[PDB]
Parts: C-alpha cells; structure tokens; sequence
C-alpha cells in the first residue's frame, strides 16, 4: 500500500466528464474505514 | 470477535440504507461490461457489522485524524464492493484490500454510486461474472456489498475523467 499525498489523509477522485458520476475516494490506512453494513442483493434485470 | 445483526425490512435503519443504495446506481459507460444491466436492486437483505476491535481501531484512528484537520474527521459513508467482504468483516480492512492499479495509487477504495462498487463484487473489472455462471450481469446470484463509515479527513482533491 501506498502513502497518501503529504497533508493530506485520503484522496477524492472528482469526476470530470460523466456529468451523471459522484465521487470515488481513496484511503491509504486500513484503520480509516468500519465495515457497518453488509448488504446482500441482486441486480434486477430492466423491463 | 464479528457478530451480524439482521435488521427487519420494516426498521428505519433498514429503510434508509436501501434507499441509499437504490438512489445511487447510474449508467456506466462500459454498457455493463463490469457489473452487469440493471437499473435497480432486489435487496434481500441487510446485517449490522458488530465488532468491538475493529470500532475502537476505527474510532482511534478517526480522533487522530480529526485532531490533525480542525476537529473534522469528514467521515462519509460510502460503498465497498469486492470478492473479500467476508475477510473485511471478520479482520477489517488491510493492505491486501488495496486497488494496486487504480487511478490514485494503490489504497483501499470507496465510492458513492452503489452501482460503481458492484463492478467489483466478482473482482477487478468484474472479473469472470459470477462463480456459479460466469456471467457479469447475473441475475440470479447473490452479490453483497459494504456500506461503510470512512475516515476522509483532509481529502487530496484529484480532477478527472
Ligand atoms: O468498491 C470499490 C471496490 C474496489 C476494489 C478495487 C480493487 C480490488 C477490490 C475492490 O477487491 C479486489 O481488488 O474499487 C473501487 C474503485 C472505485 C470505487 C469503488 C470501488
Ligand atoms: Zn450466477
């Protein structure tokens, strides 16, 4: 695993094309995210 | 020391974790090449990750990160998806959960569209579809991700498509 940029503790990828994509975002410290929710599912095929 | 607590369909806890896993699936530009052609969910179901250890790793780093940002943790809560979420809730996240190519260097991975997260439950790019098919956008396999609390603190803002 790599550092995060110096002063700074994660990354945020801004999409910058696809006006329809919200963020991504990047830790580099395992201790920085708690699994709350564990969501079983399936994809529904479109009508 | 992981325990899960299902949470009933009629629980506002449930109700606005579905919601936000529903409202935020979009088109992908791969045509749904990765993570299958779907608009919506069938959620069958939603667990509470209970774990002592693992909170307090996560509450102690968060007040580090916090005291080093203002007092601002800038915690989110964001989506997981990938072939090891049985490991992640038992161990927590580690570096063998890191996206060594991905765009912003090699660390662990959230996002906020749902949808994206689901291109990686059956693994990078999606892999080959689902163990029992091979099929990408099976419909019938049951797929889990995580919705996580994630420590941003002060965030490296990265323009790009
Ligand atoms: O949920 C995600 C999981 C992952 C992910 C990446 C590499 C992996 C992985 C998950 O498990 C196997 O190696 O990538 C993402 C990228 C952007 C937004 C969300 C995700
Ligand atoms: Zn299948």
């Amino acid at each position: 695993m790599a550092h995060s940029p110096p002063g700074h503790h994660s990354v945020t990828g801004r999409p910058s094309v696809n006006g329809l994509a919200l963020a991504e975002y990047v830790i580099y410290r395992g201790e920085q995210a708690y699994p709350e929710y564990l969501i079983t599912y399936q994809i529904m095929r479109p009508e | 020391g992981t325990i899960l607590i299902d949470l009933s369909p009629d629980d506002k806890e449930f109700q606005s974790v579905e919601e936000e896993m529903q409202s935020t699936v979009r088109e992908h530009r791969d045509g749904g090449h990765a993570g299958g052609i779907f608009n919506r969910y069938n959620i069958l179901k939603i667990q509470k990750v209970c774990n002592k250890k693992l909170w307090e790793r996560y509450t102690h780093r968060r007040k580090e990160v916090s005291e080093e940002n203002h007092n601002h943790a800038n915690e989110r809560m964001l989506f997981h998806g990938s072939p090891f979420v049985n490991a992640i809730i038992h161990k927590g996240f580690d570096e063998r959960h890191a996206y060594i190519g991905g765009m912003f260097g090699a660390g662990i991975y959230f996002a906020e569209n749902s949808s994206k997260s689901n291109q990686y439950v059956y693994g990078i790019g999606g892999g080959t579809g689902c163990p029992v098919h091979k099929d990408r956008s099976c419909y019938i396999c049951h797929r889990q991700l995580l919705f996580c609390r994630v420590t941003l603190g002060k965030s490296f803002l990265q323009f790009s498509a």
